[PDB]
């Protein structure tokens, strides 16, 4: 794999640097770089393909070396270097897509694609020229064991889950205590509900919490917490649990009271939080705990006091929310995220060479369905497409 | 079953696959349990 | 066949041996072995298949010696050693593959699989290493005759056979006497069941034995014999012999007195046991009887005197058992175990390849119909196709 | 772990062939070899121990070579031997001992227990001698990644599961039909019951179908098949699903009719065999669907009728049943059997050292919660603390 | 004993080696020492037998050496070989019965059948070629004292034991309270009856206790646990202890709740298992506690509560069982097993040279007898004639 993104890097830095005009002083080390390369190659003859409708094509390597003899490059050298790298860059190409698409519940970290597992043999390993990247550097680490990490910004950490919880139900729906919470990518809504306004309840006060457990762990988290959950603060219809019948929800909006929320680590706590909100951080944690509370007002005025009655009809039910969204993080694995297009040169890859449905990843590699259950096969097995597919985007994207 | 223990040929195997009472009744007559039994089961089944 | 373990041997030993680091002390014999092996092969073209849906391939050996300059072994080495081994693993399991399935009524021992018959040559027989195995050392005895044996644990000699004898019957089933047994794998679970509880009969006893008669003589065999068999112990509801009517059986066990096993030879007694139960030996015997009987208690209580009575209704019907269980064994011949996948290999082999049935082995090779007529014709085929599927499976698993 | 494993052989080979009175033409090598392993070895200095009462020692080894000059050998040589031996037998035993209780989920197969990282370094490469053992051979192999096998003599791959399904049930429980299995070890129990004999289903018949769905394929299994289960054949109090109440079940046994069995793969079906019992074998299967069915007698005598009226009382219940025991079989992965000791030397030492829980087996590993989910990650694992437990009984059994 | 060991593997590794066409560098060392085994022997006049049926034979060695300046193997040397080699065998054969038919209660582990004493001599040292098998490891272990260990496979450490303890009897036998039990071979079968159904007891919980000692301790050891034992859940009719007068067991199975399996050592609890039934794990143990209960179910149906009355009729008795096998162990001492042959061989020799009983083995080496007092003369002898059994059986099977 190290070869692979050294091959990448050079081609790249070839098409970059090589150009009519530019000076041998700035190219000498990348000539002897891309001689040394085509020395490792000719001779050799890969196969590449065979799996869904990618077609088998078959590469034979025997090229010549590029001169050290001028001092400003001519067209006469572009052309010959770029009618070589037009072909390696191709079949780098076909190489990555031949290997974001096989996978392995054992040793999915061990080079698939065999080309590619001829590639990891030690003739070839006079090509390397420097494992720069974050995800290439991660890998290398992961081999040399150590502390790796990875850094995201906005990252699709929590599955989809709309879902709520009613701690006291009724077959009507009219007197109910709960909460709602909507988990997605970055982003948590959640939203603690009294049809009461927390009338019948001890100092006239009702309390919610609401425990998102991480499938892994984050670190340097940086994170904006807001009130008033805005999706769950106008009027819904919702089904029961059993789905058979429907309940109306018209919510009114609160503030939270003594609100406290503590990013944990293995139960133990870490950070802690208390009537703060906008802008907030987070060393390390495995687990989220939302705390709020809602807290009937004492001194009401004849509008708002119309609302809350004493009796059970209730047409105005009180809410509290709180709006969280991760902004930047650490993962010391592989996500995904906002701002980075691996998944989707995977995925695209998948769904266009019509890859069937293997042991390890969901059906259409669904995001919600991969991370939901992030055994470590699945983690190393798109630990390495990732890979893979970084140093196919760092030539054509 | 069949084609595993009493190893077919390619006309008897396209024959059984057709449905065809010659191949079905030379079977029946070579006394092929695997056949015999299937044969029986539907007669189980067609009793009402 | 020889030639085809010491192959199969050699490979086995080189995978194991010839690895990066070791020293050349310790395979420069296994290496002359190779080298000589690779030397007798060049020049020679084999044919494979030619039966069901296995291929025909074709094998031709040009490769190159293995160097006897060096001290300790590197990995340029063992890669073109391997390289060098894998086909000749290939071509071995294809040999096999190609033995297991052929059957002959006029001298099975000679080979078949023409391949094999081709290195039964003289030219191949500088191949030979050693013959250590178990099968391989039967089958050199046995052609240069001698006083042999294979061991087992758990022999499969019994054919599977559920059924009972009654010497006294009824149309109304009402008052039985008589003996129900089943004799599967290394298991002989009897019971003899009066309905009257030995009432009318002469001192309140009734006999019954059961004679088995194994078409193959043991020896050294290790047995547990304990009363009281369990799936003649339970109510049931038995077909008539002419399948037109149906009986109830409901059992109730009672202790068999003036127990006795005989293990005999030719007729004659060879081993005799009275009244002992657990372990026990016998060092040969081709028949067993077992013989016991069903004592009506002198004395009783009031329960079991009132399901006992002395009118024909007999609602409680009297039962003495047997469980007889071979663990180990040896016998001159060649049978299945609970231990060795040999006869898988070859059934699977040949359920696989859709082996047309032949004249000699039973379709699709049922143990039952092969140990209820186990002719030397048979026994001669089977030894053949167990010895290379033990060969097989010494390279792949 | 390859070096650790030579060092054991070699141990092993030394204890052995090197007594008073030997011939040095039978131990020359052993002894270059052993002298080759002191050389590697000297000037290391190792360390071993740090969890659990696994007392922390360090190792420095600085011995002296063993003479080549004699011809027969003597007892002031053999006693040298001795205490050279014994120092590397404890050192590996201890060595064993640390690297059985460590765990990780990323690349469990990497070595733990940093000793046997530095013993995994390149220049400890020179102490191989043979990789001769299954477990070392397919550990070789999977490095090397190829076909590999473990062969198993009646595996523990069910886990303990006794239960029932009931698809018509009453609050009153006496009109049932269902069916039971209790499927542990190699075994599985399974009974249809129908307390009705099938007097108001279609055509007198009632179908059942136990659909049995294992976590790891295997291969050449031989397979043992009997009617008449036995532990689901006696009266039986049993409780409800949600365990409110309790109901009873007094079975009465008949034939299976229409008995099938079917040896799937992946939903793919590979084996199948219809009505026939005793040894059987399945080639290669994932899944094991059983169909069996429950006949009312057409004919039945007094006796029987008065057990099978057409009315709900129903005091006694028809049942079928199927036994099904896996004598011996083959597997890429490692499992555990009742030949081999490897699980046990885990577990014990384990035990006997205080390991707390890590966090990939379950706590005590009990195999019944290590195989309802054989991740990969725990299939590594496993195998590596099964190979070096083979290792380690070697000497220490 | 060693330098017997020495000629069997010595006699079959040349029977397997020197066979036609095999290279001499492969049996160069075999043919070395069988030279000196032929130098040393030869002139020595030996005398086997005496005792019993067996005949006085007397062997005189009068043999030349094996050439050595062939190349590759003829039949012109393989037939002196076999014609040599044949009579080392018979002469092994006939000493290792003569071994195995001698007893002594001083000093059990010195060499009887003075053959063998003179083989022990000081001039016979030098034929000493590898101690490598199970048995003659643990012999020179033992004898320079150290820990030793037998691995075996279901093995018979439980003598025969069928009976019942009643904690509460009556002569009628009609309100009964106890445990039944049959140990034997590697299986217990314990099922603890109460015939009021806990309706008496308190708490409608009544308590059994089974308490297992071995005459000898085990290691490693590997068992299977599981409920509702199978030979004690029938109806059944079983003797008075006085043997005067019987009474019935109609019994009704149903669940041991608190179950609780303390494998212990001189008292010192090691192993403890609650509620956990199948695959478990012993480190070490000599002594075995089960102990159960019969609980009333108090949520009964009608079908049931028909079944436990309160008062003394009680034609439904409750039963709650509980198998254990031993499927692997270890042990320091030597026991017979379900997978190998020494016992079966030993008292084969004996049963059929007519050898009369001995001061230490009882008459036909009855297991059950040998087991039940297994002092450490019997246990000497046993491992010292299970040791030349195995040697005659790596030649004569």
């Amino acid at each position: 794999m190290d070869v692979l993104y050294s091959l990448s890097k050079t081609l790249k830095d070839a098409r970059d640097k090589i150009v009519e005009g530019t000076l041998y002083s700035n190219v000498s080390d990348l000539i002897q770089q891309f001689n040394q390369m085509i020395i490792t190659m000719n001779g050799n003859e890969f196969q590449t393909g065979g799996i869904g409708n990618l077609p088998i094509r078959n590469w034979n390597f025997d090229f010549g070396l590029l001169g050290t003899t001028l001092l400003n490059l001519d067209a006469n050298y572009v052309e010959t270097a770029r009618n070589t790298i037009d072909y390696f860059v191709d079949f780098v190409d076909n190489v990555c897509m031949d290997e974001m698409v096989r996978e392995s519940q054992r040793n999915g970290i061990a080079p698939q694609s065999d080309s590619l597992r001829k590639l990891s043999g030690i003739k070839f390993k006079r090509i390397n020229f420097d494992n720069s990247s974050e995800y290439i550097e991660n890998w290398n680490l992961q081999n040399r064991r150590q502390r790796t990490g990875f850094t995201f910004h906005k990252p699709n950490i929590f599955p989809y889950s709309a879902s709520f919880t009613l701690n006291r139900s009724q077959p009507a729906h009219d007197n109910l205590m709960g909460t709602m919470w909507l988990n997605a990518g970055s982003e948590i809504q959640v939203a603690g509900f009294d049809y009461s306004c927390a009338i019948n309840a001890p100092a006239n006060i009702q309390q919610f919490e609401h425990i998102v457990q991480l499938r892994r762990v984050l670190t340097t988290a940086t994170i904006t917490l807001l009130p008033d959950a805005e999706r769950f603060s106008f009027p819904r219809v919702i089904n029961s649990a059993d789905g058979a019948t429907t309940w109306y929800f018209n919510p009114v909006i609160l503030r939270p009271n003594n609100v406290e929320v503590e990013f944990l680590l293995n139960g133990q706590i870490i950070n802690t939080y208390q009537a703060r909100f906008g802008t907030i951080i987070a060393r390390n944690f495995d687990t989220i705990r939302l705390s709020f509370q809602l807290m009937r007002p004492p001194n009401m005025t004849p509008a708002v006091a119309a609302l809350f009655p004493n009796a059970q009809p209730f047409e105005h039910h009180a809410t509290v929310g709180l709006t969280l969204r991760i902004e930047s993080a650490v993962c010391e694995s592989v996500l995904a995220d906002a701002s980075k297009t691996m998944l989707a040169n995977v995925t695209s890859v998948r769904q266009e060479y019509a890859i069937p449905v293997g042991p390890v990843f969901p059906p259409g590699m669904n995001w919600t369905d991969l991370i939901t259950n992030y055994s470590p096969s699945r983690e190393d097995n798109l630990q390495r497409v990732f890979t893979v597919a970084s140093i196919r985007s760092m030539l054509v994207k | 079953n069949l084609n595993d223990n009493y190893g077919i040929s390619r006309q008897q195997a396209f024959n059984l696959l057709r449905s065809d009472p010659r191949v079905l009744r030379e079977f029946i007559n070579q006394d092929n349990p695997i056949i015999r039994n299937r044969i029986e089961q539907l007669i189980m089944q067609c009793r009402l």
